[PDB]
Order: C-alpha cells, then structure tokens, then sequence
RNA sequence: GCGAAGAACCUUACCUGGUCUUGACAUCCACGGAAGUUUUCAGAGAUGAGAAUGUGCCUUCGGGAACCGUGAGACAGGUGCUGCAUGGCUGUCGUCAGCUCGUGUUGUGAAAUGUUGGGUUAAGUCCCGCAACGAGCGCAACCCUUAUCCUUUGUUGCCAGCGGUCCGGCCGGGAACUCAAAGGAGACUGCCAGUGAUAAACUGGAGGAAGGUGGGGAUGACGUCAAGUCAUCAUGGCCCUUACGACCAGGGCUACACACGUGCUACAAUGGCGCAUACAAAGAGAAGCGACCUCGCGAGAGCAAGCGGACCUCAUAAAGUGCGUCGUAGUCCGGAUUGGAGUCUGCAACUCGACUCCAUGAAGUCGGAAUCGCUAGUAAUCGUGGAUCAGAAUGCCACGGUG
RNA sequence: ACUAUGGUUUUUAUU
C-alpha cells in the first residue's frame, strides 16, 4: 500500500556520534541482543586503526565508500513475460548497500570470534583483491548497462 | 526559584527538579553516574539534559521507581523535558525540534480471538 | 475490641454494603470516621464459546474483587451485638476477629 | 456468523442477575450446584402456577428463595403454609434452614414469559401460528411498550426450511444499556413439531 | 454421559474431609522412631487402606447436571457445557457478556 | 497437543471372566426397616452371611413422613442406530457496503426504475445530477479504551520543607507526586493559502501532549455447505431388554519390518560453562506458603522463623554486564540410552509417574523434491507465575526483560 | 510461452 514509510528514525551512537554506527549494531546483532553487538563494533577494528588512511574515526565508512551505485537490476512481470529492470538506489540506501553484504559475509564465516570473522571481511572490503568477490557487484554493474526496450 | 517535571512508562515513574545555577546530578540519593544507566539503554535520561549539560549551568535532582530501569529511563526524560521547556522560553523550540515533548503511550497491542502468545494466528512453520 | 471485614465483586455494592455496616457502627456510637480501602483485586478467564468442538471460537469472562477494612471506631459490647445479626443482603461476605 | 446476545450484556445493569450470593473459588460450583437442584425442582412442581423467574438469596447461615407470578394467589395460599413442603425440601438441598417468598408479576400481556404462554395457548387450538403471534403481540403494544418482536423456530409446518417467521415493531434497541430487556424461548410441543416461540421485549430506558 | 455418575463423589468427598487430608500430619499414632530395622505398624497400616473407591486419589468434581467429566472450570462454577445457556439466562452470577 | 488441559485401579466406552438385573438411574402404589455406626467369617472384589450399637422426625395412639430397601402394574437403561425424522448449537467472505419495502412510472407480465451513472469517503458517508421520493436492516454514533490538565479518593500504600523518635512515613505535618480508583475538559478542519464538474473532501504549514473517524476496542446486515453434532443436551422413530443395560477384576485405548501433523532444545564461541554482579511484572498460600539447620552421595525426612495472607514465605528473575576458560575435534561439552541404589505420593508406580546419586554411553557440525509468514514494542529471544493436581508437563492461560 | 480432467442422482410453495 501508500500511506506507509519511508524510513524510521534511530538514535546515533551515544560513544561516537554516528548513525551509520547505529544502524550497524542494528543489523550487526542477533536475537536483539544488542549489548554482545556494542561488544563487536570498535572491537572488530583492531586490526584497521593503523592500516586506515583516512584515520581511525573513517576506517569503517571506506567500507562504504567502496560501493555507492544509482540503480539496482530486478527481474519484473509485465503480463505473460518477465524482463530485467533498471530501479533507482536512492540517497537513503546508497550509504547503507555494502554495510549489508558484511555482515552477511560474518555471518556466513566459521572461525574465531565474531569480533575477528567481521575484520576478515573488513579487511578486504576496500581493497576487493580476493577471487570471485567482486561477483556481490554484479547486480549494479549490470544496471549500469541496462538496455531493455528504450 | 526550583523547575518540575513529571514522566510516567512501563510501569515506571519519573519526579525531576532543577535549580537555576551550575551544581549537582543527583538520582535516588546518589549521583547521575554512580549507579544508573550502565546497560543497554545507557544514556536515554540525558538525550533532553545534552541540550543544557550537567556541571555547566543548573543543579539537577531526580527521584524514580517502579519496573525496570529502562522503563525508568524513558520516563525520567519525559519529567526532565516537563521541566527543561519551562527553565528557558528558546529551549523549547529545541525539544520541540528533537521530538521529545511527544508523550509516548505505544504499550503492547492486546490479544483478540482466536490467536497464540498475546498475538498472531495458530501458527504453521510449513506449507 | 473487634475489628471487621467487608469483601464483594459488585462496584456499588461493595459501597451500599459499607454504608449499611458504618451505619450499624454509629447508631451506637457517636464518634466517627468514615470508611477506610483495602485490598482490590481482579481476575480474567477464557471459555470456549460452544458445547461441541469449536475451541477456535472462545468468550471472555473478568471480575474484580473488592475489599474494606472499613474500621470502627467504638467497637463496644452493645455495637459488636448489632454486628452479630447483620443483615445487609446476599451478595456480600464478612468477618468479626480480635 | 457470530451474534452478541441481546440479554447477557446487560446483566447487572438495570436487569438483575437472578440469584445473589459470595462464593470463594473452593465452593462456588458446589453452591452453584444446590442453586440448580432447587431450579430443577421448583419450576417442575410450580409447572401450572404463571411462574414467570425465581430469585435466590443466601442470607446469614440460610437460604431464601422468591418466586415471581402472575397469580400468587394460589402460591402462597391462605396463608404461607402450603409452601412447607417445598421449604422442608430446599432446605435439604442447600444443606441450610430455607425461606420461600412470593413476587406479583407486572403486565402478563406485555412479559416475554406471559405474552408467549397467550401464543402457546392459541397453538393447543391448532390454528395457523403466523396470525397467532401478531395478534398476541399487537394486543400488548396497544398496552404498553416502546418495542416488541416474536419469532417461531424450527418444525413449523412451515416449510422444508431452516428460515423462522415473526413479527416485529419499534425499538429493538441496541445499545442502550439501561433498557431492562424482557427475554423468553417457550417451547409449544406440538403433535408434529417441539416449536420454539422466542418473544423480546422493551419498555423504557430509565 | 451417564446418569451413574451424579452420586459416585458422594462417600470419596467425605473421607477426603475426615482422614485423606490430614492422616499423613497425624501419623505418630501409628509409627515408631525409636527401634532399628523392626515393624510393628505396617500390617495396621495396611489394614486401613484395605478399603476401595474412597480414596485420596480418584477424585474428580464432574458435572452433576449431565456427568461429564472433562471441561470443569472452578473460576466458572459450572462446566463449559452450560455455560453459555446459563449465563445469558443471567443464572450464574455474575457472568456477563463485556468481553475484553 | 482437537472434543479426550494431565487415558495407574481410576477417567472409559474395547476385549475376557465374574457379580446381577422393573434394573447403577427415573416415577406412581404397597410392604419390611429409622438414617446411621462398628466388626467377624467366605471371596481379590462386585457379592454371601452373622455378632453388636443407635431408634432421630412424627401422632386423632388409629398410626405415619422423610429416607434405605423389596416388589407389582405401568415403564426404564444404551459413547446402540437415525445430521436425508427435528430443535439447539456451528463454518467463512469481511467486518465487505450491500440486502430489502410503500407509492408513482415503465412492461404483456416475472419484474425493472429506485439502490444505477459522475466524484468524495472507511462507508448506499456525503457531494453532483435526477423518473423517482422516502424507508427498515447494515455503515456512523452509542458502548469501550489510551495520552494531557483540573477536580475527586487514600490504608496494612505514598512523602516536599520540619520537631519528636518501637529508630520506622512511626506520631506531629500533607492529600500533592507515585500506586490504585473515578468524573471532566481538550481536537473542532478549528486556522491560513492551494486543489476539487472548485462541492463532499483532500494537500501542506503553524500551534499542541495529540490532526484529520486523534489512537485502540466492542460489535458479523442479505447471502455463503440447507456445514459439524441426537458423543453435553433434549426430542420423533428404530433396534437390544434373560441384554447391545451396570457393578467388580484382569488385559487394552502409548501393538508396529511404515507413514502423516506440529513444536521445544541444540548442533555453539554475536556460544556455553564456573564464579561474581545490576534491575522486575504478574500470580500463588494454615490439614498452607515454607525461611533455617541436621543426617547423607542426594532427592528428601525431621524440626522450624515470618505471615493471614499491602511492612512474610513462595524468591539471588534469567538472559544481559564482567572475569576465568575453550574450538572447527560428535566438542570443556552432551548424558539421549542400560543396570544398581534410593527419595516422594499413593491399595498400586512391575507396567504407563517424578526427583536423586555412584557408574557407563549414542545422536546432533542446515536439514528431501519443495515451500512458509507479517510492517514495530511487531518479528526475533530469556526468565517469572498460575491452572489440572494423592502424586509429573515441554502442552493450556497469563507476566516482564533484551529488541 | 504453457497448464489436462471432475459420472448419474441429490432444495424451500405452509391454511
């Protein structure tokens, strides 16, 4: 339906002022048991505050600064055919893209701590040097280059 | 010259007193960091007191109880607004903006016929 | 020296109850106080709404339970005696205990 | 599908519940359960006696019992002796010393109880119940009310159907909780059919 | 459901009040404490729960309307069976259509 | 996980063998007995027979009524049959905006028009237009429930300045906040501009605790399978009656080379374990809830503080936080299974019950084709309580924390 | 794009 969100609002984090680190715990926790996430976040980059470039207070935000696409490929029902379409990523889902595919990836690993399964993604989600990674991109890469009828 | 304010949530209850003129931080007989707001919730009560803060220009008393003390927390910065947007005539127009002189009564939604653990219809993980 | 007890289920009832007790205790008693609370409870059930099958489709049933200490003021011999005949209706329950 | 019942929403306001007595959970059915025994007794032995409701009470270490009809007269008799042995009876039943009182029912052409009883006594006659249940009905509006319905159920003769037939005119009403709603089903046992006579009816709002 | 099953509590009920709700708080008169790896009590003891029906087990309230065993609910005062019939009748007091 | 919320003898129907039959149960009339209590002998018991105690209620002294039995004439009994004899009760679309009358017209009439058509709305609600105008049932509102403020109500509840002190809101002081309760007022498109066959009503902004039925509940129009059920009931009929009836007792309703129907706990380290450590809501309870200590390996037994259930018990809420510790190993783990000991309740736990201890010891590291479900205190996830109950749940109904 | 099929019989009119 139409009279609907949108985007509800989160509270920024209370330690480092930022709601791209609020909504990280959000997605980052489980079982909404928050207080283990507040344990991970800061935790996980140990190994990142030299090795950032950009600082320790950025060393996360180029994490997401890798990938901020305009438009997505979907795969839409016109009547008895189903054709690949261009949709828009917008300003509100730009900035929150490759912040879920991390966490996935941390989810989805199954050594050490959680705290170090999210600095091996971490770690290379800037750099994208390992195999067959860069294939987590091919839903925009393919937007871009959208042909379809017009 | 003293300012009121009351906040009642989830069981829990809220009385906050400021004065004019840096001073205290005080909760249930003992000071706004010795005890309170150490968990998850933290540091709901001074989301409204970041817009004046403490140890810079009043002197704040608090008393609470009832429920957990989260509950509290969410009723304290209901009280502490009541007294806040009566402290100064522009700083209401910043917990106006801030959202924080809404009166939050959300509660639980209550059970109807014919349906399980207070919600939703007799469940089937499958088909 | 007793002391007394008024308990119901009915919101005014419980307070035609009190205002025939509070009157027996003061046609022998000058003094007065009025009625004193205490303790309120209530309580809620479920039912199927049918005699056969049906446990889908279910009522829902409450009360509340409304007690006074009342107090008396002059428990003396010839008023506890009043008390010992009390009628006050069906509907209510009381005590006398020292 | 599921209907409110239009006479268990108004209990306890204006319409009195018809027996008042406290029971803790660890004798309520077994006080309920001599409140039952004495129904069962009561209204088969007053069967032919205009009994319209009975009242029960639980006084002070005792039970007593009022009955409501439209000719007390031949109930309580000449006087307050010939209900002896039905007092020697419940007494036995409640466990406890008894009283029987006597109640004089208002308007019997305009009581759900009575109206019904004017309807069943057109059926031991046989005739067409349709005509029957108007004719009893336009008889008590012309005496009182502010809404009256009848309804007959199942067996009629009648039809192959599970449809009803009946009458009605005014006010039902629906949410006026003060409106002391008058209420009976009265089943007229006919030679080919049990026929339900359902009657409501509603006099003020107080 | 059977018209045996109305009168069936009437002798368990009343033993339930007289012995099979103290008899265990009360068993001093027929034990001993004081001799090792000796009986002298349990053949009496025995003796007394020789008897059958009455019991501190098998006991159930039942519906004495019908003899229904299964849908007794105390808060109720009557088994789920009548409950409807009897309280829009307005007989039970004092159960009412509010709803939640 | 439905009706069968706890299928030891019980509940309870099936199978088997006993004990008996105008019936375990109803009612009319007569007749022998008080109702009752206790015990011996035969039987496991239903049943078969004695020895002893009691003689109530009642009165024309003629005898009698409850009540317990025995029996005749009438009749009963049945988880037997009959949802194609009948009531009473019952699915669901959907809480959709429709169902249905009188008069006029129109048609040869059934009927149609109306209620359709245009917009607005949650709406047959309203606006537009008008050969139709009005109306009942449904819609709305009522009822009901939640936020703000004032007023009202206060003990075995509460406490802001301040004396006295069962050192305690305990007494003086207060009636306010909380906590539990009631009654009002406030939100009305009110206000501005915009849109709208410019109209219903919408689209933003201010101001407010809240804005557009404020929010949330209660409510099932006509119609839906003439649904499921005489297994709660009655109630017409049929069949059995020397029984298909009911009183005991023993097996069964948790047979099994295999299928369906769903949950909970884990397969782990955003996790467990051991030791600390922060914070509850709602209920239970005197033949009770049970604080402790002692015996012991332990359940528990034995005694027992506080408390009459608003200054006690049930009760270190747990998860969470934190420290110590650990891996990709079917694990530190788990302890599912199998004997032996016991502990409890109870004719009785062998079989089908729970709790405990020394020992032993297996499964689980995503999981079939294929597919399931809702929009926020919602999903997700951990503890607490109650019901049933002589004696057990993980199921049933509720409570709060993290979210 | 492709995606077929479902026997016969089985309701309401009251005096």
């Amino acid at each position: 339906r139409r009279r609907v969100i949108g985007q509800r609002k989160i509270l920024p984090d209370p330690k480092f002022g930022s709601e791209l680190l609020a909504k990280f715990v959000n997605i980052l926790m489980v079982d909404g048991k928050k207080s283990t996430a507040e344990s991970i976040v800061y935790s996980a980059l140990e190994t990142l505050a030299q090795r950032s470039g950009k600082s320790e207070l950025e060393a996360f935000e180029v994490a997401l600064e890798n990938v901020r696409p305009t438009v997505e490929v979907k795969s839409r029902r016109v009547g008895g055919s189903t054709y690949q379409v261009p949709v828009e990523v917008r300003p509100v889902r730009r900035n929150a893209l490759a912040m879920r595919w991390i966490v996935e990836a941390a989810r989805k690993r199954g050594d050490k701590s959680m705290a170090l399964r999210l600095a091996n993604e971490l770690s290379d989600a800037a750099e994208n040097k390992g195999t067959a990674v860069k294939k987590r991109e091919d839903v925009h890469r393919m937007a871009e280059a959208n042909k379809a009828f017009a | 010259n003293q300012y009121y304010g009351t906040g009642r949530r989830k069981s829990s209850a809220a009385r906050v007193f400021i004065k004019p003129g840096n001073g205290k931080i005080v909760i249930n007989q003992r000071s706004l960091e010795q005890y309170f707001g150490r968990e998850t919730a933290r540091m709901v009560v001074r989301q409204p007191l970041e817009l004046v803060d403490m140890v810079e220009k009043l002197d704040l008393y608090i008393t609470v109880k009832g429920g957990g003390i989260s509950g509290q927390a969410g009723a304290i910065r209901h009280g502490i607004t009541r007294a806040l947007m009566e402290y100064d005539e522009s700083l209401r127009s910043e917990l106006r903006k801030a959202g924080f002189v809404t009166r939050d009564a959300r509660q639980v939604e209550r059970k109807k016929v014919g349906l399980r653990k207070a919600r939703r219809r007799p469940q089937f993980s499958k088909r | 020296r007793i002391r007394i007890r008024l308990k119901a289920f009915d919101h005014r009832l419980i307070d035609q109850a009190t205002a025939e007790i509070v009157e027996t205790a003061k046609r022998t008693g000058a003094q007065v106080r009025g009625p004193i609370p205490l303790p309120t409870r209530k309580e809620r059930f479920t039912v199927l709404i049918s005699p056969h099958v049906n446990k889908d489709a279910r009522d829902q049933y409450e009360i509340r339970t409304h007690l006074r200490l009342v107090d008396i003021v002059e428990p003396t011999e010839k008023t506890v005696d009043a008390l010992m005949r009390l009628d006050l209706a069906a509907g209510v329950d009381v005590q006398i205990s020292l | 599908g599921q209907k409110v019942h239009p006479n268990g929403i108004r209990l306890g306001i204006v319409k009195p519940w018809n027996s008042t007595w406290f029971a803790n959970t660890k004798e309520f059915a077994d006080n309920l359960d001599s409140d039952f025994k004495v129904r069962q007794y009561l209204t088969k032995e007053l069967a032919k006696a205009s009994v319209s409701r009975i009242v029960i009470e639980r006084p002070a270490k005792s039970i007593r019992v009022t009955i409501h009809t439209a000719r007390p007269g031949i109930v309580i008799g000449k006087k307050g002796e010939d209900v002896e042995k039905l007092r020697k009876v419940v007494a036995d039943i409640a466990g406890v010393p008894a009283q029987i009182n006597i109640a004089e029912v208002r308007k019997p052409e305009l009581d759900a109880k009575l109206v019904a009883d004017s309807i069943t006594s057109q059926l031991e006659r046989r005739v067409m119940f349709r005509r029957a249940m108007k004719r009893a009905v336009q008889n008590a509006m012309r005496l009182g009310a502010k809404g009256i319905k009848v309804e007959v159920s199942g067996r009629l003769g009648g039809a192959e159907i599970a449809r009803t037939e009946w009458y009605r005119e005014g006010r039902v009403p629906l949410h006026t909780l003060r409106a002391d709603i008058d209420y009976n089903t009265s089943e007229a046992h006919t030679t080919y059919g049990v026929i339900g006579v359902k009657v409501w009816i509603f006099k003020g709002e107080i | 459901a059977k018209q045996s099953m109305k009168a069936r509590e009437v002798k368990r009920v009343a033993l339930a009040d007289k012995y099979f709700a103290k008899r265990a708080e009360l068993k001093a008169i027929i034990s001993d404490v004081n001799a090792s790896d000796e009986d002298r009590w349990n053949a009496v003891l025995k003796l007394q729960t020789l008897p059958r029906d009455s019991s501190p087990s098998r006991q159930r309230n039942r519906c004495r309307q019908t003899g229904r065993p299964h849908g007794f609910l105390r808060k109720f005062g009557l088994s789920r069976i009548k409950v409807r019939e009897a309280a829009m009748r307005g007989e039970i007091p004092g159960l009412k259509k509010a709803s939640w």
